[PDB]
């Protein structure tokens, strides 16, 4: 069968520069029968070129495409920060036709501080017996960041979990989530939460705390 | 030119479903019409394909089990899937393709599958409120559902700017967990009502929870 092996897995470029996609076939299947897609997250896939270079209705000319044979390549001229996707090529010289595996284009930005909140558990959730502490750090740059919880003052292992967003389509940053869950029997025992964050872009550390009630 | 698709869902392992994508604006008989899906992971999988004339072909990986058709009258394509396995739990997508006239230009909106034999479980939603810079944070914790996905928006739709709405993590417990969060002028919070919408179709769950400053 045909097999599409796209390069790079993902690329990390700054706004204003080109992104250079290959994607190769595993024999010739000739020029009109290569086709690249853009998927941005959420969205259902967008033609972008069939042909390996005609572009389609209403596509601009900062995506071109060329190649022929087995060896195709895509470019995305004047990168922005909404050129965050995955691009795939596609064969349809087999039926159905196949897909390559997709390459990430990221969008690079210099580094940005995270704003920091942290949020008490609801009155609603306590009363049916458990607490969720949140703290969210919004809006950073690189995706490395350290969270530490401490309650009174005491570090928290083994009750808290992360999730974090992929780079915002508008400014290329990040957000994290982290809950720290307990019992609560467990939270009534102790008064100050806090939620203490390290990151590049931070001069030292941020904390941010609250009582219990 | 469009292209709605319906039919998806929860369905048991071994079980069927079928999906229907009824086209607008173009003739689903006289154009390659193909299936498309995409679950976690896998990228872009064409799983099938129907001639103009009606030949159809299949991907190896559900060939015997999934069969695609169209119904002229009601210019619609369906995709009849049986024996269903968690491997297809993906979101499923119609496209017509014009193969070296023009490649697959348009698709339909996505429809989800889920194959799985766990219990469905509609999400508990918590106001995320500051305990109270110039700018709030406030959220909805949404917790413990099961499958994925919920739908998170914020004052029915009108508030998006500033929204982020965190992968779910899967619990030891099995069931999912996520927050969904947005930034406002702290100015702002004695001014107006902030509410998050969370929708889990296969519960058919609607929560509609305000997020007060404490």
């Amino acid at each position: 069968e045909i097999v599409l092996t796209q390069s790079p897995g993902t690329l990390s470029l700054s706004p204003g520069e080109r992104a250079t996609l290959s994607c190769r076939a595993s024999q010739s299947i000739g020029s009109s029968y290569l086709a690249w897609y853009q998927q941005k997250p959420g969205l259902a896939p967008r033609l972008l070129i069939y042909g390996a270079s005609r572009r389609a209705t209403g596509i601009p000319d900062k995506f071109s495409g060329s190649g022929s044979g087995a060896d195709f390549t895509l470019t995305i001229s004047r990168l922005e920060p909404e050129d965050f996707a995955v691009y795939y090529c596609q064969q349809y010289g087999s039926s159905p036709g196949t897909f390559g595996q997709g390459t990430k284009v990221e969008i690079k930005r210099t580094v940005a501080a995270p704003s920091v909140f942290i949020f008490p558990p609801s009155d609603e959730q306590l009363k049916s017996g458990t607490a969720s502490v949140v703290c969210l750090l919004n809006n950073f740059y690189p995706r490395e960041a350290k969270v530490q919880w401490k309650v009174d003052n005491a570090l928290q292992s083994g009750n808290s979990q992360e999730s974090v967003t992929e780079q915002d389509s508008k400014d290329s940053t990040y957000s994290l989530s982290s809950t720290l869950t307990l019992s609560k029997a467990d939270y009534e025992k102790h008064k100050v939460y806090a939620c203490e964050v390290t990151h590049q872009g931070l001069s030292s550390p941020v904390t941010k705390s609250f009582n219990r009630g | 030119v469009q292209l709605v698709e319906s039919g998806g869902g929860l369905i048991q392992p071994g079980g069927s479903l079928r999906l229907s994508c009824a086209a607008s604006g173009i003739t689903v008989s006289s154009n390659y019409m193909s299936w498309v899906r995409q679950a976690p992971g896998k990228g872009l999988e064409w799983v099938s394909v129907m001639y103009a004339g009606g030949s159809t072909f299949y991907a190896d990986s559900v060939k015997g089990r999934f069969t695609i058709s169209r119904d002229d009258s009601k210019n619609t394509l369906f995709l009849q899937m049986n024996s269903l396995r968690a491997e297809d739990t993906a979101i499923y997508y119609c496209a017509r393709d014009l193969y070296s006239s023009g490649g697959t230009d348009i698709w339909g909106q996505g429809t989800m599958v889920t194959v799985s034999s766990a219990s469905t479980k509609g999400p508990s939603v918590f106001p995320l409120a500051p305990s109270s810079g110039g700018t709030a944070a406030l959220g909805c914790l949404v917790k413990d559902y099961f499958p994925e996905p919920v739908t998170v928006s914020w004052n029915s739709g009108a508030l998006t700017s500033g929204v982020h709405t965190f992968p779910a993590v899967l619990q030891s417990s099995g069931l999912y967990s996520l927050s969904s969060v947005v930034t406002v002028p702290s100015s702002s919070l004695g001014t107006q009502t902030y509410i998050c919408n969370v929708n889990h179709k296969p519960s058919n769950t609607k929560v509609d929870k305000r997020v007060e400053p404490k």
